């Protein structure tokens, strides 16, 4: 296939994403979920790895790291300690919701994962941090849960299969850096939710000191699919290591703000104006779009024209693909007030660890106050630039990174509105 | 908004907080989610559960979830003033809490705090004299295709404008509670103006799995 | 022997397993800038001061933490290791306070000895710094918390070496404060030697405050007699007059500490 | 009868403050025995 998008319902992985479906047991069940699950955990941990990384499967926490990869960590003996899968249900990324939709509205989906994930990693139990903000998401998923042991799917001898299998509901408290996966292990272990320095990764000392893999809810639920419909179907759709479907969230100035699971390297321009509408006043209304949230950088029109939204395209077009939230930003935005909010967030969301994030965003975050403002100097642009780089590479986790890059991609692609407001604040306070 | 402790006589170690046995129960039951032998794990429900049967954390909450988890009283503390919803000031019975990050500000998240403050005539982290309502200013609350959205206590009130929330205000000081949803026309996440995709209806058990299962 | 084989500076050094970074530096005589790793604490990792490059290796990685692998040729004197030094001390001292003159640390600083080691000479820090609430937690130690760069060592000599648990981290981001969050009085038998292990002069002695400074000192190596232990320490005078009691390193007896005491 | 017209995601409209732990209050009797690490705590 050479174009790609225009994923039809029936090659849907989140079917009643909506909600407009019965998301408890018997409405599950009869769309698919939990359908011969007993026949995918039989067949061993390899069969189900081996599915995982025929379909091609990256993280769709949003570094996109090789889920079958990775997941392959915890195939190793047990030295006596117990293992654990780990759901990644924080989602505090500015643009993304779409973890919101999976807890809400496909649960089961979620509790199939857990259980067919924990079983190809040989895990014990499965401990979903979910956000604190989600309480009725949290309570929901809680439902389906105990919906899950009364049916004998999951726990004491889950779906029938002699596999022991638990799955907790940990709740957090209102921390971004605990969606980070080993903070989130430091929140789950009742600490700070500060990161950890890798190595060790969490494969080898995880939670509780526990061999542990961490993954997002998307990259769990979709891996029953996986298992059901073949590896190979999930390796169908998008380009070549861009496999699989994939969840949007298309937010800001387009006129239907919505999630859609969509097809893996659709374009960027037909998944705005086929899902949400289109940009509010015409794609030449487009100033900008952060294409997967907060932390990627910025692409201006002239990159949105022809970029295909999957991590290789958007790493060639000098941005990330993230969680592929899809923040659209018309002409009469003030971006510089837009990123500058941004960086707020990230020195309101920063656990204080390490020097070049703990200094160095709230020192971003002062230098682009003054920005918006243009109370400063074009040598303070590049200066901004360099401290960025310092920032960038040199923190324990990727939030310095992920801070560093709203500013360095504002920078890139609109230094000269930068350097005009500056010069117009000369030239009108002095 | 401080990170150290100062003595009122209101938030003391001799204010009076104790747990209900219920409470009590719901705490063994997070403790037995937990491995034996790390039981420190169980802080942030516990805690948590002390804000939600109190309202807020004096320093009794936290001496006491420090006690009954046999964890020194610091690493309590640590977790309370790492994490921001736990209220270590005491806040309104409805704690109105604006999102107003770049997602939910490009869709005009101000005019709704602007309304929120010429409502209940006060403004960010000050609460209404009747300590109904109490107004502060948040991070992004994972709704933001609902943008522009606030969260009241366990609720998301989304896609709102200021007549709304003006409503929402009304019918809280009336003493409803109101429906946690899109106060547009849609119901959770659709596109606004119809499905632009899961039309079809779905499938059911079978279909497309491969074979040798 | 299991030792496998590391280059430092393309230097071959043999080092056993689970050797870090910072130690096969430290065998071929090379001590790498560090304000939060102590070779007597836990290792925490959070001041990324001894980023060093490893080559063909496009990220510098934390040597206080990283075990070496094998065939690892460290670049303690590359350009992006250099860049990482100066760009984590101009980190460290956008929000430090220019107390210098009225500090005691002044003279025995880690924090001006390498920022004139491994630093920049000047700053490009063109806002406002932030000023700290000073503690009280105790009336051994002086507590100015403004001077504090975050290294957790308060903390884990605390909860690690004096088993006391009572210090720590409070808040998030830049506003991350080392206290006790309340008005409690750290007062152990061992309570003093977080003025050792404090890089500057965030936590400083309240007996030796203002009294002298370490340049023109004499050090006199004598022995302890205030207990059975014969802790090796320095006795300290300024014009024929005793000024302080610091320890001596003696590796079967008081490792690097003393008691508050002796001190 | 097919309906793709109305929200059949409900009863989050009635969760109070204790949803979620009398949830976990009720779970507690379905879940297999806790490992052990062989001690009361990391201080112990
Ligand atoms: N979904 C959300 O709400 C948010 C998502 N993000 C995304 O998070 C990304 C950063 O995530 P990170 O985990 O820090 O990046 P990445 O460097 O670490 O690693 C991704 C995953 O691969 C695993 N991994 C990588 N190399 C490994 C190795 N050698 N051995 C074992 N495991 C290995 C890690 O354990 C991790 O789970 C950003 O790119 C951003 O897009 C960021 C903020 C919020
Ligand atoms: C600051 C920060 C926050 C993160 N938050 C989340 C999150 O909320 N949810 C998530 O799934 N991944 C998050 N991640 C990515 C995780 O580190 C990790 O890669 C992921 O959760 C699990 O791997 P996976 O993508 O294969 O599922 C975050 C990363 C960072 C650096
Ligand atoms: S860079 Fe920021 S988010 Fe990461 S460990 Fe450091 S303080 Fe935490
Ligand atoms: S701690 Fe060091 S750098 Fe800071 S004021 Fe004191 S002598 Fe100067
Ligand atoms: S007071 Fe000193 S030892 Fe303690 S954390 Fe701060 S800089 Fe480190
Ligand atoms: S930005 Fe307001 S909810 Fe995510
Ligand atoms: S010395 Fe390694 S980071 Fe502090
Ligand atoms: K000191």
């Amino acid at each position: 296939k050479t174009s790609f998008g225009s994923l039809k319902d029936e090659d849907r992985i989140f079917t009643n994403l909506y909600g407009r479906h019965d998301w408890r047991l018997k409405g599950a069940q009869s769309r698919g979920d939990w359908y011969k699950t007993k026949e995918i955990l039989l067949k061993g941990p390899d069969w189900i790895l081996g599915e995982v990384k025929t379909s091609g499967l990256r993280g769709r926490g949003g570094a996109g790291f090789p889920t079958g990869l990775k997941w392959s960590f915890m195939n190793k003996p047990s030295d006596g300690r117990p293992k654990y899968l780990v759901v990644n249900a924080d989602e505090g990324e500015p643009g993304t919701c779409k973890d919101r939709e999976i807890i809400r509205h496909d649960p089961h989906k979620l509790v199939e994962g857990c259980l067919v994930g924990g079983r190809a990693m040989g895990a014990r139990a499965a401990y979903i941090y979910i956000r604190g903000e989600f309480y009725n998401e949290a309570s929901n998923l809680q439902v389906a849960i105990r919906e899950a042991y009364e049916a004998g799917l999951i726990g004491k001898n889950a779906c029938g299969s002699g596999y022991d299998f638990d799955v907790f509901v940990v709740r957090g408290a209102g921390a971004y850096i605990c969606g980070e996966e080993t903070a989130l292990i430091e929140s789950i272990e009742g600490k700070q939710g500060k990161p950890r320095l890798k190595p060790p990764f969490p494969a080898d000392v995880g939670v509780f000191g526990c061999p542990t893999t961490v993954a997002n809810v998307e990259t769990v639920a979709v891996s029953p699919t996986i298992c059901r419909r073949g590896g190979a179907w999930f390796a169908s759709f998008g380009r070549e290591r861009n496999s699989g479907t994939k969840l949007f969230n298309i937010s800001g100035h387009v006129n239907n703000p919505c999630t859609v699971e969509e097809e893996m390297s659709v374009p960027l321009k037909e998944l705005i104006e086929k899902h949400a509408g289109g940009v509010t006043g015409g794609w030449d209304n487009l100033l900008a779009v952060i294409p997967g949230g907060s932390s990627t950088p910025l692409i201006p029109k002239s990159v949105c024209e022809t970029v295909l939204m999957d991590f290789d395209a958007l790493i060639q077009a000098q941005t990330g693909l993230g969680t592929a939230a899809v923040i659209v930003m018309d002409r009469s935005t003030d971006i510089v007030k837009a990123i500058a909010r941004l960086i707020e967030f990230y020195k309101h969301e920063s656990c204080g660890q390490c020097t070049p994030c703990r200094e160095g965003v709230d020192w971003m975050n002062k230098v682009m106050a003054r920005f918006v403002r243009g109370d400063a100097r074009p040598a303070e642009i590049d200066s901004l630039w360099e401290i960025s780089k310092q920032i960038e590479g040199h923190t324990i986790c990727a939030l310095g990174d992920g801070a560093a890059w709203p500013v360095q991609g504002l920078i890139r692609h609109f230094r000269p509105e930068l350097e005009e407001r500056m010069q117009r604040f000369a030239q009108q306070h002095q | 908004a401080l990170f150290v402790h100062r003595d009122t006589p209101k938030n003391n170690p001799e204010t009076p907080f104790d747990f209900t046995p219920e409470n009590y129960k719901r705490i063994e039951a997070i403790v037995k989610n937990y491995p034996e032998g790390h039981k420190a794990a169980a802080v942030l429900p516990v805690l948590d559960l002390a804000q939600r049967q109190n309202g807020w954390l004096p320093i009794s909450a936290m001496n006491k979830v420090a006690e009954i988890l046999q964890v020194p009283p610091m690493r309590v503390y640590e977790v309370a003033t790492f994490y921001t919803m736990y209220n270590r000031k005491p806040v309104g019975k409805y704690h109105i809490q604006v999102c107003t990050t770049t997602p939910c500000m490009l869709r005009n998240s101000d005019s709704i705090l602007e309304a929120i403050q010429k409502k209940l005539g006060i403004k960010v982290g000050e609460t209404t004299p009747d300590k109904l309502f109490t107004l502060i200013e948040v991070e992004c609350l994972g709704a933001c295709v609902n943008a522009p959205m606030v969260q009241i206590n366990d609720n998301y009130y989304e896609d709102l404008t200021p007549k709304d929330i003006e409503e929402i205000i009304d019918e809280l000081k009336a003493g409803k509670i109101p429906k946690p949803g899109p106060r547009s026309g849609r119901f959770s996440c659709e596109p606004a103006g119809g499905l632009t995709s899961l039309t079809e209806p779905p499938k059911g058990p079978g279909f497309g799995v491969q074979a040798g299962l | 022997s299991n030792l496998i084989e590391v280059f430092v500076d393309g230097q071959s050094v043999m080092v056993e397993p689970g050797t870090t970074v910072l130690q096969a530096c430290e065998k071929v005589g090379m001590q790498i800038p560090r304000f939060c790793y102590h070779e007597r604490l836990s290792v925490a990792g959070n001041c990324r001061m001894c980023l060093v490059e490893i080559e063909k290796a496009p990220k510098v990685v934390a040597a206080c933490a990283m075990p070496v692998m094998k065939g690892w040729n460290i670049l303690t004197n590359s350009e992006k290791t250099k860049k990482a030094r100066e760009g984590v001390m101009e980190f460290l001292l956008a929000n430090h306070p220019l107390d210098c003159p009225i500090c005691d640390q002044g003279g025995e600083c880690d924090l001006q000895d390498q920022s004139m080691m491994f630093g920049s000479d000047r700053s490009r820090f063109l806002e406002g710094k932030r000023a700290v609430e000073d503690k009280n937690i105790g009336p051994l130690v002086k507590t100015i918390m403004t001077r504090c760069i975050q290294c957790t060592r308060c903390i884990r000599f605390a909860s690690e070496i004096a088993g006391v648990d009572d210090l720590g981290t409070t808040g998030r981001g830049n506003d991350m404060q080392v206290g006790t969050y309340i008005e409690k009085m750290f007062m152990s038998e061992l309570s003093g030697n977080i003025i050792d292990i404090c890089p500057v002069g965030a936590l400083t002695s309240k007996p030796y405050a203002f009294t002298a400074r370490p340049w023109e000192t004499r050090k006199t190596e004598s022995i302890d007699v205030m207990d059975a232990v014969g802790s090796n320490i320095v006795v300290s005078t300024r014009t024929g007059e005793v000024m302080r009691i610091l320890p001596r390193m003696h590796e079967d007896i008081n490792e690097e500490w003393i008691s508050d005491k002796t001190r | 009868p097919f309906d793709n017209t109305t929200y059949k995601n409900l009863q989050h409209h009635d969760y109070s403050t204790y949803t979620f732990l009398d949830l976990n209050l009720d779970l507690s009797k379905f879940r297999m025995p806790q490992p052990s690490s062989g001690r009361e705590s990391p201080r112990h």
